[PDB]
RNA sequence: CGGUCCGGCCGGGAACUCAAAGGAGACUGCCAGUGAUAAACUGGAGGAAGGUGGGGAUGACGUCAAGUCAUCAUGGCCCUUACGACCAGGGCUACACACGUGCUACAAUGGCGCAUACAAAGAGAAGCGACCUCGCGAGAGCAAGCGGACCUCAUAAAGUGCGUCGUAGUCCGGAUUGGAGUCUGCAACUCGACUCCAUGAAGUCGGAAUCGCUAGUAAUCGUGGAUCAGAAUGCCACGGUG
């Protein structure tokens, strides 16, 4: 079967390192890894107003940048779920797995 | 424009002859960013002036254009509260930016049905020496020979 | 302050989640033509007023989660534009940085 | 050319001229000319009379001319008479379907008076 | 083989494949007279390939994406100045002359805050 | 306008007027319901409005069904400006 | 390249567009001339780009007792069967007038009808809502897919081709009002948005005067988002023509 992984994080350094992760534990027990893809970055833009009171042109502009990683396993043997299953990266990755 | 002098900017040939005179006479008479409408209109009025009072079909145009240029221009200059109006040579390229500039403001102010034919009639008359578009030439110099005496 | 205007709202969301999305049948399916054509709709929209006036999720005004601010609200933070700023400066927000693009 | 509604269109494509007709818009005309089997680049001229009435009961089935203006100004006294809100704002002069009034309120008021 | 090229204006991108000796001028599967209806365009197009001179001596299958039609046109020119380039290695000097090798970079320009437009100022008024 | 789905009146009022027609009509009947529709039920009887300070009564003739109450009792007070 | 129902849709390919990580590139670096053996200026080559390449963020010491005690925080003062608290209805939408900022027009470089091309950037679970059926229409019924480069919003408009109108207060303009409706919502009287039929004001380019803009700018044409049950001609963004 093939087994997908979508990992979205808000920064790409810690996102590119746990794709690492992934992508070497998955060779670790002998499988092949269809990846690491680069899915498109989704930025989030908000604009505010800065003084307290009346002063509509002076605003503020900021941004959140959503990185998006995609793996795919297309040769699982047993002790590559597991394998996958106990791995600790810090808290600034959310993962999905689809069966 | 005190400091930075400026170049020139390129511009583009026309696709059914291959000039640039008549390219700018479309960018003037242009508006709104309707390059296509502006085209439409030209090529309109210029072969309906070609076939039906005319010459090989670029002559045709240049014929009407020489008799708007205007050769002196006036210009102001204060003096502590008083401004002489001086007569100034003009130069090549102006001239043909004045002259396309009061054809099309000519055109523009007509009473007939369509723009294309406006503007025919009025490169017609500017062939003949006469109209609005000669006329404003004849009393830009007639002012510019007004105050000769400021040269 | 205005303390009471945040008691009004929070007792507004507990009641409003009280009674609606949960009896939201006496409008979303008795109206129905398939349901009634005749008294019983009737009675269903006569019955739709006895509930109390709040309970209507429509009747939320969506304050600030700290100063309760009724305007320049923002539905990504909960905050109104003021704390967002003055909590996205400081680094609280993740991710949020500054934009130029 | 009269119509049973007795005014006279003049001489130009036949379902713009059918719009003189007071109570008749576009979308009428359509319906008219289409019932009456009669195209609509077809002039006031260059058509029958044999034509011409047919659209005159065709068009005879609408609320037209003089009898929609009664029609019209009597829904109108009824409110005034009512006192309801919109006859107070009919009887006086002011906007009634509720347009600003401290600015632009120029139609329903006229001409600036200072 | 196939003589490729790539080129880009506004927002378009056109990929253009040129073959040895034949006249097809093939546009998403499209003629040109089909797909540019405006002469300006085709105009735009055959420039390159007028100074390179031609016949029917090359025939050129272009796919082209985004943008609007001057920036499909402007794409589709670059991407056969580009390719021609691949193609003879030396016709670089006389392109770089007719400006058809520079990239225009001219992008339009974002909206900014307190502007009705990227330059356009709100009516000022003293008093 | 609203919907044909249905039109509104309240149930206080509702019941106030059916119990006052079988009573016969009374005093002018007290109401704040300056949303509800007009019905059949009640031409002849006199119901008082409220518009914000005051209760205006209105008696109800048959042209009136249909409307809602706020239409007859003007909530604001302008006479001229100068 | 094979096959095909002629749709990248299947096998398949990793070339190309693209996606997003990393790296390279521009430095007056090079060549002439001018210059006080200067710092720097004009010009040329190469180059995708040339002299701060374009745009943004970035706002020194201070000024205006500038603005905000109604975001918050806070010294002092004041209220403490009310200047505190709860509820229904009303009001913030009034209307003789004056001003500021916008939108739509006064038309033929246009209006209407039919056919047909080319975008970017976004949003979506009490959410976006396809297909099909009904309705002239706003919409209704049924109901798939989608936490999304996959599904939906969502068939871009100016443009091009054909026809018509033929300079009129018009087949321009669409204000105002009458009738009939849809949907959101306990509830559209005061006071919502939209649809259909009818009505068709002013307006024919604007006094004194005054504003914005140096290039993908001005001008014009559409699209999206936040706020939000519903309710933009405003605001914040995006591309097309130019
Ligand atoms: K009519
Ligand atoms: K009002
Ligand atoms: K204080
Ligand atoms: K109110
Ligand atoms: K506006
Ligand atoms: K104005
Ligand atoms: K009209
Ligand atoms: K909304
Ligand atoms: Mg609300
Ligand atoms: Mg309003
Ligand atoms: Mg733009
Ligand atoms: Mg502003
Ligand atoms: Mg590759
Ligand atoms: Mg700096
Ligand atoms: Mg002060
Ligand atoms: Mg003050
Ligand atoms: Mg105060
Ligand atoms: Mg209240
Ligand atoms: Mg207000
Ligand atoms: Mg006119
Ligand atoms: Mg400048
Ligand atoms: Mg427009
Ligand atoms: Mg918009």
């Amino acid at each position: 079967q093939r087994i997908r992984i979508r990992l979205k994080a808000f920064d790409h350094r810690l996102i590119d390192q746990a794709t690492a992760e992934i992508v070497e534990t998955a060779k670790r027990t002998g499988a092949q890894v269809r990846g690491p893809i680069p899915l498109p970055t989704r930025k989030e833009r908000f604009t505010v107003l800065i003084s307290p009171h009346v002063n509509k042109d002076a605003r503020d502009q900021y941004e959140i940048r959503t990185h998006l990683r995609l793996v795919d396993i297309v040769e699982p043997t047993e002790k590559t779920v597991d394998a996958l299953m106990r791995l600790d990266l810090a808290a600034g990755v959310d993962v999905q797995i689809s069966l | 424009p005190r400091r930075r002098v400026i170049g020139q900017r390129k511009i583009l040939p026309d696709p059914k002859f291959g000039s640039e005179l008549l390219a700018k006479f479309v960018n003037i008479l242009m508006v709104d960013g309707k390059k296509s409408t502006a085209e439409s209109i030209v090529y309109s009025a210029l072969e309906t002036l070609a076939q039906r009072s005319g010459k090989s079909e670029l002559e045709a145009f240049e014929v009407a254009l020489e008799n708007v240029r205007p050769t002196v221009e006036v210009k102001s200059r204060r003096v502590g509260g008083s401004t002489y109006q001086v007569p100034v040579e003009v130069r090549p390229v102006r001239r043909n930016a004045l002259a396309m500039r009061w054809i099309v403001e000519a055109a523009r102010k007509r009473g007939d049905k369509s723009m294309a034919l406006r503007l025919a009639n009025e490169l017609s008359d500017a062939a003949e020496n006469k109209g609005t578009a000669v006329k404003k030439r004849e009393d830009v110099h007639r002012m510019a020979e007004a105050n000769k005496a400021f040269a | 302050a205005k303390q009471s205007m945040k008691a009004r709202e929070v007792k507004r969301v507990a009641l409003a989640d009280k009674y609606f999305a949960k009896r939201a049948e006496l409008k979303a399916i008795i109206s129905d033509v398939n349901a009634a054509s005749d008294e019983d709709r009737w009675n269903a929209v006569l019955k739709l007023q006895t509930l109390p006036r709040d309970s209507s999720p429509s009747r939320q005004r969506n304050r600030c989660r700290q100063t309760g601010r009724p305007h320049g609200f923002l539905r990504k933070f909960g905050l109104s534009r003021i704390k967002v700023r003055e909590a996205a400066m400081r680094g609280e927000i993740p991710g949020l940085k500054k934009a130029s693009w | 050319a009269r119509i049973a509604g007795i005014n006279i269109p003049d001489h130009k494509h036949a379902v713009i001229a059918l719009t003189s007709i007071y109570g008749v818009g576009k979308t009428r005309s359509k319906a008219i000319l289409a019932a009456a089997g009669i195209a609509e680049d077809v002039k006031i001229s260059e058509l029958s009379e044999g034509q011409i009435d047919t659209l005159r009961d065709e068009v005879a089935k609408f609320v037209v001319e003089g009898d929609l203006r009664r029609e019209i100004s009597m829904s109108i006294k009824r409110l005034m008479d009512l006192g309801c809100y919109r006859g107070l704002r009919h009887r006086r002069g002011l906007p009634v379907r509720g347009q600003r009034t401290k600015t632009n309120a120029r139609t329903r008021k006229g001409p600036r008076k200072p | 083989n196939q003589y490729y090229g790539t080129g880009r204006r506004k927002s378009s991108a056109a990929r253009v494949f040129i073959k040895p000796g034949n006249g097809k001028i093939v546009i998403n599967q499209r003629s040109l007279e089909q797909y540019f209806g405006r002469e300006t365009a085709r105009m735009v197009v055959r420039q390159p390939l007028e100074l390179v001179d031609m016949v029917e001596k090359l025939d050129l299958y272009i796919t082209v994406k985004g943008g609007g039609i001057s920036g499909q046109a402007g794409a589709i020119r670059h991407g056969i100045t580009r390719a021609l380039m691949e193609y003879d290695e030396s016709l670089r000097s006389e392109l770089r002359k007719a400006g058809f090798v520079t990239r225009d970079a001219r992008q339009v320009e974002r909206k900014k805050v307190g502007l009705r437009k990227a330059r356009r100022r709100p009516q000022f008024s003293k008093r | 306008r609203s919907l044909k789905k249905g039109p509104f009146i309240d149930l206080h009022l509702l019941k106030k007027v059916e119990k006052a027609v079988e009573s016969g009509d009374k005093k002018p009947l007290r109401t704040w319901s300056r949303r509800s529709t007009i019905f059949p039920n009640m031409i002849g009887l006199t119901i008082a409005v409220h518009n914000g300070r005051q209760h205006v009564p209105v008696f109800v003739t048959d042209e009136m069904v249909g409307h809602k109450l706020g239409e007859f009792a003007p909530t604001r007070t302008y006479r001229g400006h100068a």
